[PDB]
């Protein structure tokens, strides 16, 4: 049936409507990186000028409208220096922002694993936002950007917030370089968190 | 990278998660 067998959506261009509360409805254009295992309706994307990894139900989200399946799957690039990008996966980094005054931010992250799909992107989290990015870091290396520094899979989750309530979600992801940490879908939001699980 | 303290709930089948 329909984005069933050779016809799967992943690793395609889509392109839909976007709408949230009485907002006007936007064009959402992104490239599927992945179908999670333990929960087949969940699709990670990378949306063209959106910095984070999306995890959306893209067939069940009453935000998402008019869902386009373009004729372009996205190819694979070669990588510009093989031997550097297998050397940060798993590293600490830091890494520089440029902001409004042209001042340089360092953010302390790691990186986590070559994303899929677009093969030369890098996902990498930050110990201040622990959400899932996505940037070409190879790129920001070598322009001096970027310093590099010297099952759990399918459970539910329960955050404790601060109000007393539970926020709910589940574990989607192991990090294959450094499998302490995990990738968490909460069910009211599509940042995809990072989180080393430190056991209680 | 950051931490989060987690505990599994047996009887419920839950990760309980809450900060250092």
């Amino acid at each position: 049936g329909p984005l069933g067998s050779r016809r799967n959506i992943v690793g395609c261009r889509i392109q839909h409507g976007w709408k949230e509360g009485n907002g006007p409805v936007t064009q959402w254009k992104g490239t599927v990186l992945d179908q999670v295992p333990v929960n087949p309706s969940l699709y990670l994307i990378k949306y063209d000028g959106f910095d984070c990894v999306y995890g959306l139900e893209l067939n069940k989200d009453e935000r998402v409208s008019a869902l386009e399946v373009l004729p372009d799957r996205v190819a694979t690039s070669r990588i510009s220096d093989a031997h550097l990008a297998d050397t940060m996966i798993g590293k600490a980094v830091e890494h520089m922002f440029e902001t409004e005054d042209g001042s340089k931010d360092e953010w302390r992250g790691m990186v986590l694993a070559r994303a899929p799909v677009m093969n030369t992107w890098f996902y990498i989290t930050y110990e201040k936002d622990p959400v899932l990015y996505m940037y070409q870091l190879l790129d920001d290396y070598k322009e001096g950007d970027l310093r590099i520094m010297p099952s759990l899979v399918g459970k539910q989750v329960e955050y404790a917030k601060e109000d007393g309530s539970k926020r709910t979600g589940m574990v989607i992801h192991q990090v294959e370089a450094k499998p302490s940490v995990y990738f968490i879908k909460f069910d009211d939001d599509f940042h995809i968190y990072v989180y080393d699980l430190v056991k209680t | 990278a950051a931490r989060m303290c987690c505990k599994l709930d047996p009887a419920r089948d839950v990760l309980c998660l809450r900060p250092i």
